[PDB]
């Protein structure tokens, strides 16, 4: 690796490859062959347009005791996540997805941002969740959810997922997986080549 | 025709050396060891003219990381080198940690060259890591009194 | 010092670089930055693309013995084999001459 | 030119004015070290503080001159956008200090490429400058393509 | 060529001479290990031309204090040297606390 | 520091240490006569041309 | 390769120190025993040096 | 000397030519400036191109 | 310098530095050896033209 953080042999001549293009960046096979290069150049952040929760939830459960809803008392709601999101300057937005039992196979799930001190909780439902005759998610898996605006950058708006979410007699409700797509700015820490010839920086 | 005998003789001269080399310095602190990279010398004809040694490439792995304890001696883990500079102002970098104070509280290392760093200013000092680096220094000068003003 | 109080006097820079393999080896076991090597990138143990520093301990040289054994008789073997070419070439002058 | 990277969630200062001696103050310190016509070392201070969301002032001060005037005015103002890239004021003329009777240098100061987002904390990506001091030769070579430079 | 392994042969006796020192003083009131500290000679060419001594280090870590119920023996605890005069008014400095 | 009367402060010499160091630097020291070994066979091959 | 065996002697060593410092001090009013903590010695390679 | 005090008594000079190559050797491990050499520079160690 | 009873200054030869001078020392008169027999095959050439 020379001065110019191209990869070049003993003698100076520079390998080439392909390069990669666009966000996120690929392989397009269609252009001719380029000189590899790594640059240091700081990775920027990317605000989320996608985030998914997988969870379970147990049909024993009882409906919420003390209506009406407060973001504040535990004994309000059955469950409550946290999803990580990141905006245009790569900020972190605690996204609380609040999750209450209204009737049978019928779960009412609030989206309150944690992170913005100045944020109105929530009062109206984000999304209700309709589970079928067994776990299999009937409808309402897919809801756009705003951020709130922090700091001067600009509010990543997304389609947060529920698919494949499940309720049926499992003993209690966790989470199983959360996913999103964004990421706060990262410096380049090391670089690998792998066995099919793909140079990955991390 | 003793063009390509020669220099296959020279090329392993120069790797004996640096084996040898290697061998010598196997005790040596910081050290990391050689290895000559060697490359053919086509010209025109088909016939193989002979080798060059195209260079010799250091191995920068890290070495075992032996306690012997003395507080002066650093060692270095993964990436990173440290900042050294003589008594003309040339800047230097090594890997050898092994440090002492000079006779005007100047942290050197074996050879006498200066350890630089952030130096720190100020009342209570600060570390000033945007102040271009200096040699870190160790006064013995007795140490002020601060009037209490927030209690 | 003693009045229950200590101070900060400084804190070691570390260097990185983009061309290990570039560095200059002055000898004296230290390293000096030249064009091949690019210029170096300054910052403190633990933080960006540093490593952190051991108190207390050394870094030991990486050179393994048994290799450097094996490749000097390697090396060895080879060399006898290109002064066998020389003395090959030697005998063949030698025969074009006598003639 | 200076490129550095600011995190989006540092608070602003409690202590206004700025105040060099005072580190509450301000948010971050760098420094680059200019070389006026005759060669004199100015180690320039440049202060980072952060007044609204998307907003910096920017001071200046010469550490090598004594004689230097407390700066009281803010030398420029970074401004980034909402995402983070820098959009106006990267750009300011910057007069050195008079050291022994050296002409003051006027240099224009470029914080281009620099860039707002929320990194682990203030960190200067890079500092350069055009000038130097005098040089006396040491070494001469001739390189691949042949051209001949002198160290 | 011959010089680089004769100055790792120089070397590694010098670091045993080190060791049998060491080991010869390991009752010896007041002594201090040392330790021999070494750097490479690279000097234009990349080949490495050897090592060298860069010197030998002491090792000033307090040792274990031992009784022996003599009211003239006393030891420095931490930090402190003992202060001697010879014949010729030359001074000197020990840690050895063996006085009569 | 201060001074403890009626003791005296020993050698700071660990024997395991030194004789752990000790056949270290023995086996380098056999390794570098190795290599002058190894350059001597040369210099007799490019001699006995 | 030597340097394995080296710190693992040195921790051996340093643990029969602390047993018989804790022996030797079998009376002792007010003392508290002690007890070495080992971490292993893993720097890039997957040997584990020591 | 032995009243604790050190005394300068003289440093030596080194002297680099412009051509190296140029200089008419003497013997005795000795060399001697000529006009293909050029004029001698004087300076001291560890500075400019000493 | 000062003087010591009952001790005597050994001589001041270090066995392992001298043998490896030996063999130092040796390789080289080998080579000059070397060079004078060419200077011969070099007269003999030249005298049985």
């Amino acid at each position: 690796l020379d001065e110019n953080r191209n990869l070049v042999n003993m003698q100076g001549m520079q390998l080439t490859g392909y390069p990669a293009t666009g966000t996120p960046p690929t392989i397009q096979q269609g252009a001719n062959p380029a000189p590899i290069t790594i640059p240091n150049t700081l990775m920027a952040a990317k605000s989320t347009t996608t985030a998914s929760m997988q969870i379970n939830l147990n049909s024993t459960d009882p409906v919420p005791s003390k209506t009406p809803f407060s973001v504040s008392d535990a004994d309000s709601y059955n469950k409550k996540g946290t999803v990580t999101v990141y905006d245009s300057q790569g900020n972190a937005h605690d996204m609380n997805v609040y999750f209450v039992k209204t009737k049978d196979n019928e779960w009412a799930v609030y989206t309150h941002d944690s992170s913005d001190p100045a944020a109105t909780a929530p009062t109206t439902a984000s999304t209700t969740l309709k589970f079928n005759e067994n776990g299999i998610l009937e409808s309402g898996g897919t809801v756009n959810i705003t951020t709130g605006t922090i700091n001067g950058a600009t509010a990543a708006t997304f389609s947060l997922s529920f698919l494949n979410s499940m309720q049926q007699n499992t003993g209690a409700n966790n989470i199983v997986a959360t996913n999103q797509n964004g990421y706060k700015p990262g410096d380049l820490v090391s670089y690998q080549i792998n066995n099919d010839g793909t140079v990955v920086g991390n | 025709s003793f063009s390509q005998a020669v220099s296959g003789l020279n090329a392993a001269a120069t790797n004996l050396d640096v084996i040898g080399n290697n061998i010598a310095n196997s005790a040596t602190y910081g050290f990391k060891s050689g290895t000559a990279s060697f490359a053919d010398m086509f010209a025109g004809s088909k016939v193989g003219l002979g080798v060059k040694v195209a260079g010799i490439t250091q191995d920068f792995t890290d070495g075992t990381t032996t306690n012997t304890g003395r507080g002066l001696d650093v060692a270095i883990s993964q990436n990173g080198f440290f900042r050294l500079v003589d008594s003309n102002g040339s800047v230097f970098y090594s890997r050898n940690g092994q440090f002492k104070l000079d006779e005007n509280r100047n942290l050197v290392n074996m050879q006498g060259m200066q350890l630089t760093g952030y130096p720190a200013t100020g009342t209570p000092p600060t570390i000033q890591q945007g102040a271009n680096p200096a040699p870190i220094t160790i006064p013995n000068t007795l140490m002020a009194a601060k009037s209490t003003t927030t209690a | 010092y003693s009045n229950e109080q200590e101070q900060v006097l400084g804190q070691i820079v570390l260097a990185n670089f983009a061309n290990n393999e570039g560095l200059a080896s002055q000898g004296d076991n230290v390293w000096a930055a030249t064009q091949a090597s690019g210029v170096a990138l300054l910052g403190t143990a633990g933080s960006g693309n540093f490593g952190k520093l051991t108190n207390g301990a050394l870094e030991a040289s990486n050179v393994d013995l048994s290799k450097e054994l094996v490749n000097m008789i390697v090396a060895q073997r080879n060399y006898q084999s290109n002064a066998q070419t020389i003395k090959t070439q030697d005998q063949i002058l030698n025969t074009l001459v006598n003639l």
